[PDB]
């Protein structure tokens, strides 16, 4: 929670739209939409039939983390 | 076979209600601990735990059956009355193509009225995905004035159903001689309840096929359509509509069935304009069902030396390997209700899932193929119900084996032979699950690795290296060439999912043939893997319930216990109850995978809108080169299709997003229970009780934490609740914004 | 196990629904038991007789020149099943007549049910001076009394049993006849007597098959 | 076997035989089974009767005045047009009503919990009066005429007010049912039925007419 | 009647009677008084 807060604060600050945070940090649908669903398009598109790029290894590791999480479960 | 009941077996009085837990003498003494309430709830229906009087148990079951059917009938009456009082059913009926079904209107209190989505028909409300308007249109309903009376009849029948339950429990409580009439129960369920009902419903569809097939599909307003009674009696009307009538009903007496071709017709398929099917096919099918189930209920000797009983048939079936088989299975069934219940639920959920598969690709209603939402809803609903029923059959098998079983009178060489190699099956299914996991799941890992390493020409693909099935394609080929080669009298194939002929109604394609490639191959292997693992869990729970390799004295510990002790390194989740616990999770996994496959296939390679030049689907065919990788399911399906559920606060679909987040919440909440124990919680309750006793406000009933079994039950309950609710919200908010 | 003492007993009960084995315990209970069943069949025979003639009396009596052809009408075209027909000019309309008959018939019935639940209980309470007429009898099917039996034939019990069996035979035959009127009025859609004239004129022509 | 019952032959309830006025053994929902609930329901029915009789009497008299020629509205929609041109505002009338009725209904209540509690002389020194003669039948001041100082006449005179009140409260349900159908006065429904019995019910909306 | 009144002290009573009273009261206060988010003063 602390890291989500810090990260999304500085993310709304770096886009020059701190008002985005000041307006969407009030409820949970914002945290789910404006932060999790939104700032991940390069994770999904790290590798695709069109062709991968430098962000492919990080996407595969992002999936590796979920695999380890599910093994923990 | 006769009737045997008793008069006033239990006097009707409100006393036994004042003492909760009377049925359990251990509970009736008093609630000295808060576990008393949870045991009251978890044992009220445990009829074989109240007492070993199987007569009283059968009476309790035969009464709870009416208790359930009363609720069923009140539910159907409530649906009909919602459709009657407040709904756009007339508006939908006058224009089914664009007007959407709505039968729930909220109250203006705190802004919830935004949920009253603008559906047209001069009325606003909540869109319903249950499928009642399309089901009612097939009955010639022209105005709202009929659903009121239909609901009245249903409610009267439900009242009479509760009356019959009370009557057969407190005034006409039967005896085990009547309950155990397997001959009568079959020949009256199979022949009467099924055959007579099917014949009645076929005769109904025969005399109601006038409005739907001809008038409703000719732009005739429902008010303009003559009422059904005006179609039934007047012979001139039914002579003008279908020339086969008014002949004199001659061909049916002398069995010269030649002139009856206008209402018992066999066509197959549907017109790309009519949207739905025809009622003549369903009428012929129901007459076939009626005749079949009516003749089948006449193959058992009951009284007049005609036929053969079940016991002789069971005795006259023996082989070289087994020898003396089927010795007491008749007693197996006639003794315990749990055996019959498990045997029923075994294939009951399977046939529910089969009904789902036969409904998604064969919509048996008018003006619903374009309704891309009702199909998904009903399909997923029936599949989850089937999964639960199968897991419940797995549970009740062990339940039977625990209480109502003894290999002395119910002895059978079949069952003991199954038991004597109860370990080779488990070991070989373990090996087969390992095979499938390394050979159905590892392929996705390989594909992700290849796509990430910068070698797209090496990844498994329908273009790089093909791995698609042919056996399913050969079945589709045998079905496609079936007309005129192996099915002469047939016109079309079994379904339009493999026969081209893209049928579209108002831009939206009502049906387009379904392809089967490497993606479907991989996903069906994943399905087989998950189903085999679930069956492994359930069967290893059922078998290792009477005895095992570790603890021989396992039957005395019962069916519902968490463990035996931390000895021999640790014993946890050893009871069949815990195996059902894990089988619920595995059934969740398997059914979820299957429903996601269904949704994404239907949205990628089936559904869409047809333009002047071909059909433009919802998605740009993203199913081909995304299913071959685990990231694809997050690349174009989960990430892409989740925009509406999180973007629906501005419309009447915000409740879907609310349920979405709440289901996530309850899921993690279940994780809480699943990962914790009782020691920590019991000591925390200890300190809280300390805090209480300082002000003298603690309760007289000893507040204890939940039982280990109840802890796991709450865990699995919240877990499946959150999971199913999140997936429901997703599949129900995504499919409304694309249809 | 059908001793034959019952008036209209002939040993016909393949279903054996009358046996004393069913309804083992004693109490109010259900309806499948001899006390209810024989009484119910006598009630059905009584109604069926009272209706079998009432379904064919106006039509036969209209073919003759005694009753006006206006009132003579088919039994199913008099107002019951108003879709088929409704006699337009009575002194009142069908719903008013139906409320009348509801009140009267349920007096008649509920005062009959109470006596079956409580034998003879209807003479106890003062009922506008008609109590001595409602005293009942040992067999509830056969109450008898001053009004109900204003003259007496069955003074001797042998003659009485003969009367009972004659009445029961006529009643069950009239029950067959009533069910004959119904299904026969469905196919032909014509009065029961006219079907007899149409048949006797050309028996094979107006038989059961074609 | 000692009194007429409602259902001839049925067994009367064991908690009421002949002590209550208008007793016929009619209680299928086991109400007023305990002594306290019966002491409550007796006086509840009594007050229902004493209001229903006055209501029906006023309604019938105003209706007869209207039909004869008097300037009298019908029983329905009479509080609407008598308030439009009245000097006493609504609300100021309602709370005056409630203020006058609370003080008397409270004294009526606490004479049920402990009879004779009101005859201690605290209210204007009234001692002999304001003492509950029985459950729901006070006296002394409410009975100026010595018409209850004889049990032989009183047990017979009180057993008929309950019947008149039951009939009056059945008539009041007739007033409501007989308005939603015809929208006419109760006396008008009578003259339109004696002059011609053919204008009986089941003719306007009593039964559904889809055919 | 007596056993019924005794039965009416369990979950099917206050816990139903309660929380029905409370849901009704809150809904009525939010209906007559449409949208409060701050006190009068
Ligand atoms: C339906 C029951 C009903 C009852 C129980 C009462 C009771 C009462 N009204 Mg009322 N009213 C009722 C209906 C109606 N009133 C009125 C119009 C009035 C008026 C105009 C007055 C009363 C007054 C009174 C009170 C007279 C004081 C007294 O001791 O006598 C009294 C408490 C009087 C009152 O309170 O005077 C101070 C009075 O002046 N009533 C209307 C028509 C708007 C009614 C219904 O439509
Ligand atoms: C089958 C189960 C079922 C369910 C889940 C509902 C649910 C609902 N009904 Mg309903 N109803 C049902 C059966 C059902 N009904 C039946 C069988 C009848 C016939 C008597 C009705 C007749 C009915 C009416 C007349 C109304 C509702 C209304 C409502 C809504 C108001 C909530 C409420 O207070 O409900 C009931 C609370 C406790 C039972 C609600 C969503 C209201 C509505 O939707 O507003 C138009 C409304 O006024 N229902
Ligand atoms: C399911 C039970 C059922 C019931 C209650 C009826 C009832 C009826 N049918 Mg029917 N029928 C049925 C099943 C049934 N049918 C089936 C399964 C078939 C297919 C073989 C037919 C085919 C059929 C024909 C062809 C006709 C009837 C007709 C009739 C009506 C008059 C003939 C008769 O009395 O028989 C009658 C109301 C006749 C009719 O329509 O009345 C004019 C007529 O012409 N039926
Ligand atoms: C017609 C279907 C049906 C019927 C009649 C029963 C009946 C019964 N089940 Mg069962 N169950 C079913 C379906 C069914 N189940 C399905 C589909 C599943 C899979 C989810 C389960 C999983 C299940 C478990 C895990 C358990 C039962 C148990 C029980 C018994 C006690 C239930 C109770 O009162 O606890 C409380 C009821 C509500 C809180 C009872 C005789 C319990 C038992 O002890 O078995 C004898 C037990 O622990 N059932
Ligand atoms: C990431 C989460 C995760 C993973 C990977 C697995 C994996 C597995 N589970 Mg498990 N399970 C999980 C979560 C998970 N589970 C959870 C949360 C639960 C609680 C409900 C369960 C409950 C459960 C039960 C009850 C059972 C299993 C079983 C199995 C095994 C089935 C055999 C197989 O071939 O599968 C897949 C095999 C693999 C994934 C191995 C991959 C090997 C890598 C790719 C090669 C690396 C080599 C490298 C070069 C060095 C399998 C290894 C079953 C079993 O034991 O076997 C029959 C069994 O009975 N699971
Ligand atoms: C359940 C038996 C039954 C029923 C329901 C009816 C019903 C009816 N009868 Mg009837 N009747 C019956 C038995 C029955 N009858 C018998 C057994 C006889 C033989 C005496 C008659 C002789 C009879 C006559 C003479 C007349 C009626 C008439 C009538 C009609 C008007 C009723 C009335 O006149 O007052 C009515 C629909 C009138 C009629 O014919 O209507 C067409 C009338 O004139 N009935
Ligand atoms: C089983 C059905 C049934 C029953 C039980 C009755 C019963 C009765 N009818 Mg009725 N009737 C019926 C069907 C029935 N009717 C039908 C279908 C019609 C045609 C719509 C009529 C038309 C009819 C008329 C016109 C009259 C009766 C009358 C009567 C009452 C007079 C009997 C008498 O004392 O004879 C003498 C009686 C209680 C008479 C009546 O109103 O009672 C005073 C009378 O005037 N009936
Ligand atoms: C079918 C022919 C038939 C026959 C032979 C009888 C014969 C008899 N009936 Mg019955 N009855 C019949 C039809 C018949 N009834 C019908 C159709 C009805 C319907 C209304 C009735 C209604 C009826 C009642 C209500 C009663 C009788 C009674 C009697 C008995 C007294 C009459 C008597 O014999 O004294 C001589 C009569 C001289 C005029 C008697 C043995 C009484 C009885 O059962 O006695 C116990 C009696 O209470 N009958
Ligand atoms: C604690 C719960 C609660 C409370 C306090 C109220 C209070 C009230 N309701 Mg309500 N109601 C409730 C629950 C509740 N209701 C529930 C659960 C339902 C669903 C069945 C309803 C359905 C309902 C309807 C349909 C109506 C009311 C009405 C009313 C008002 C009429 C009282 C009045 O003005 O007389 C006088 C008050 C002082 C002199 C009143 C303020 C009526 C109204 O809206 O007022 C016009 C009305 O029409 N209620
Ligand atoms: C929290 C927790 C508990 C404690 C569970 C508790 C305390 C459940 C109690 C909550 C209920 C809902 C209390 C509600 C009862 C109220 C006092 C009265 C009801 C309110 C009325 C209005 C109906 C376990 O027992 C447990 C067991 C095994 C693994 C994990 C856990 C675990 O995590
Ligand atoms: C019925 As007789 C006694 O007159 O024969
Ligand atoms: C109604 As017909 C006489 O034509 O069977």
């Amino acid at each position: 929670w602390v890291t989500f807060y810090w990260h999304w604060k500085h993310l709304t600050l770096w886009q020059g739209n701190v008002s985005q945070f000041d307006e969407s940090s009030t409820y949970l649908m914002g945290w789910l939409r404006d932060y999790l669903w939104l700032n991940s398009s390069q994770l999904i598109n790290g590798y695709n039939p069109f062709g991968m790029n430098s962000l492919s290894v990080w996407a595969w590791t992002f999936l590796f983390g979920h695999l380890v999480y599910a093994t923990g479960f | 076979v006769k009737i045997a009941v008793d008069r006033n077996p239990v006097e009707t009085n409100f006393e036994k209600w004042a003492k909760p837990g009377h049925f359990s003498r251990a509970l009736a003494k008093g609630p000295n601990t808060t576990t008393w309430i949870w045991n009251l709830h978890a044992d009220a229906h445990d009829f074989d735990n109240h007492t070993s009087d199987l007569e009283e148990i059968s009476r309790k079951v035969f009464s709870a059956h009416f208790g359930q059917l009363g609720i069923i009938l009140i539910w159907l009456s409530g649906m009909y009355f919602h459709g009657a009082r407040f709904s756009n059913y007339e508006g939908w009926l006058s224009d089914p193509t664009h007007i959407k079904p709505s039968a729930q209107v909220v109250w203006p209190i705190v802004g919830q009225e935004i949920l009253n989505g603008d559906v047209g028909g001069g009325f606003q409300g909540i869109q319903i995905t249950s499928g009642f308007f399309q089901l009612w249109r097939a009955s010639g309903i022209t105005s709202e004035l009929q659903l009121y009376s239909t609901a009245i009849g249903g409610l009267v029948l439900a009242a009479a159903c509760f009356f019959a339950g009370w009557f057969h429990y407190h005034k006409a409580a039967p005896k085990l001689e009547w309950f155990q009439n397997v001959e009568s129960m079959l020949n009256h369920h199979l022949a009467g309840l099924l055959g007579l009902g099917s014949l009645a419903w076929a005769g109904h569809q025969i005399h109601v096929s006038l409005p739907v097939n001809k008038l409703l599909d000719a732009g005739v307003d429902p008010k303009e359509i003559p009422l059904p009674h005006e179609f039934l009696l007047n012979q001139s009307i039914i002579a003008d509509l279908y020339p086969s009538f008014s002949k004199g009903l001659a061909p049916f007496f002398t069995l010269n069935w030649a002139e009856y071709s206008d209402f018992l017709t066999f066509k197959g398929g549907l017109n790309p304009v009519t949207g739905g099917l025809w009622l003549s096919d369903t009428a012929h099918h129901h007459l076939a069902i009626a005749v079949l189930f009516l003749v089948a209920g006449h193959q058992y000797r009951t009284n007049w030396g005609i036929g053969h009983s079940i016991k002789d048939i069971l005795e006259s079936h023996k082989g070289p390997f087994t020898g003396n088989g089927h010795a007491g299975l008749y007693e197996i069934l006639t003794t315990s209700w749990h055996a019959q219940l498990a045997i029923n639920l075994a294939l009951f959920g399977s046939l529910s899932i089969i009904v789902a598969h036969h409904m998604y690709a064969m919509p048996p209603y008018p003006y619903l193929a374009t309704d891309y939402g009702t199909q998904l809803s009903l399909f997923t609903h029936h599949m989850w119900i089937g999964g639960f029923c199968v897991v419940g059959a797995g549970a009740h098998a062990a339940i039977f084996m625990v209480r109502d079983y003894d290999p002395t009178n119910n002895y059978n060489n079949l069952l003991d032979r199954v038991i004597r190699h109860r370990d080779a099956i488990i070991s070989h299914l373990n090996w087969v699950s390992i095979f499938l996991g390394f050979h159905s799941f590892g392929l996705y890992i390989h594909n992700d690795t290849m796509s990430a390493l910068g070698r797209p020409q090496d990844m498994f693909s329908d273009t790089a290296i093909q791995l698609q099935p042919v056996f399913a394609q050969w079945i589709q080929n045998t079905h496609f060439t079936a007309p005129q080669l192996t099915a002469p009298n047939a016109l079309a194939a079994t379904s339009l999912t493999w026969g081209g002929d893209v049928v579209a109604v108002g831009g939206k394609v009502a049906m387009m043939p379904i392809a089967l490639g490497t993606s479907d191959f991989l996903v069906h292997h994943i399905h087989a893997f998950t189903i085999h693992v679930t069956v492994l869990i359930l069967l290893k729970g059922v078998l290792f319930a009477r005895s095992s390799r570790l603890i021989p004295d396992k039957a005395n510990l019962g069916f519902r216990f968490p463990c035996d002790g931390p000895g021999r390194g640790g014993t946890c989740q050893v009871s069949a109850w815990d195996h059902v616990f894990l089988g619920l999770f595995w059934m969740y996994n398997s059914l979820s995978i299957v429903i996601f496959h269904f949704s994404w296939k239907m949205q990628s390679d089936v559904w869409g809108t047809v333009t002047d030049s071909g059909v433009s689907h919802i998605t740009g065919g993203n199913f081909a080169q995304s299913a071959n990788t685990i990231n694809g399911w997050l690349r174009d399906f989960l990430w892409a299709q989740s925009s509406q559920v999180i973007q629906s606060y501005g419309s009447a679909l915000s409740a879907y997003g609310l349920m979405f987040l709440g289901a996530h919440f309850v899921w993690a909440f279940s994780l809480m229970f699943l990962f914790s124990g009782r020691g920590y919680w019991q000591e925390l309750i200890e300190s809280i009780v300390w805090a209480h006793n300082k002000l003298r406000v603690a309760p007289s009933i000893q507040p204890r934490a939940l039982s280990i079994t109840q802890g796991r039950a709450v865990g699995v309950a919240h877990y499946l609740l959150g999971g199913i609710a999140t997936t429901w919200s997703f599949f129900l908010a995504r499919i409304i914004a694309v249809g | 196990y059908l001793d034959g003492t019952l008036p209209g007993d002939y040993g016909f009960d393949p279903l054996g629904l009358l046996d004393p084995t069913v309804s083992n315990g004693q109490g109010a209970g259900g309806f499948v038991n001899p006390r209810w069943l024989q009484y119910s069949e006598v009630i059905h025979a009584r109604w069926a007789m009272l209706g079998a003639a009432g379904c064919i009396a106006p039509e036969i009596l209209g073919k003759a020149g005694v009753i006006p052809a206006e009132t003579a009408v088919d039994w199913f075209r008099t107002g019951v099943i108003p879709p088929a027909g409704v006699y337009k000019d009575f002194w009142a309309d069908p719903f008013t007549l139906f409320f009348i008959e509801v009140v009267a018939i349920q007096f008649a019935e509920l005062k009959r049910l109470q006596d079956y639940k409580n034998p003879g209980s209807q003479s106890r309470q003062y009922f506008l001076g008609l109590e001595g007429l409602f005293k009942g009898s040992d067999n509830p099917a056969y109450p008898g009394g001053p009004f109900f039996n204003f003259a007496n034939f069955g003074k001797t019990e042998a003659e009485m049993k003969k009367l009972k069996l004659n009445e029961i035979k006529n009643g069950r035959l009239a029950m067959l006849a009533m069910f004959g009127y119904g299904a026969q009025a469905v196919i032909t859609g014509d009065g029961p007597f006219d079907n007899l004239l149409a048949h006797l004129a050309d028996p094979t022509g107006a038989n059961l098959i074609t | 076997a000692d009194r007429p019952l409602w259902s001839p032959g049925s067994e009367p309830p064991a908690w009421l035989d002949g002590s209550l006025a208008g007793d016929y053994g009619f209680d299928p929902l086991h109400l007023s089974e305990e002594p306290e609930m019966r002491k409550w329901m007796v006086q509840a029915e009594l007050v229902h009767c004493r209001w229903a009789m006055l209501g029906v009497a006023g309604i019938l008299f105003t209706s007869i005045g209207a039909k004869a020629g008097g300037n009298f509205p019908d029983w329905y929609d009479a509080g609407k047009e008598l308030q439009k041109n009245s000097d006493i505002p609504l609300g100021s009338l309602i709370f005056t009503e409630l203020l006058l009725f609370g003080w008397v209904e409270t004294k009526r209540l606490y004479d049920l919990r402990n009879p004779g509690s009101q005859g201690d002389g605290s209210f204007l020194g009234i001692t002999d009066g304001l003492k509950g003669k029985e459950n729901g039948y006070p006296g002394g001041l409410f009975d100026p005429m010595g018409m209850s100082k004889n049990e032989a006449s009183f047990k017979e005179a009180k057993q008929k007010e309950v019947k008149n009140g039951r009939l009056a409260m059945l008539a009041f349900v007739g007033f409501i049912a007989q308005h939603h159908a015809t929208h006419k006065s109760p006396i008008d429904n009578l003259l339109d039925h004696v002059a011609d019995p053919f204008h009986v019910t089941f003719a306007t909306n009593g039964v559904s007419i889809p055919h | 009647m007596k056993d019924f009144t005794t039965y009416l002290s369990t979950a099917p009573v206050v816990g139903l009677g309660w929380a029905i009273f409370t849901s009704g009261l809150l809904i009525e206060i939010n209906r007559f008084f449409p949208d409060p988010l701050v006190f009068s003063f």
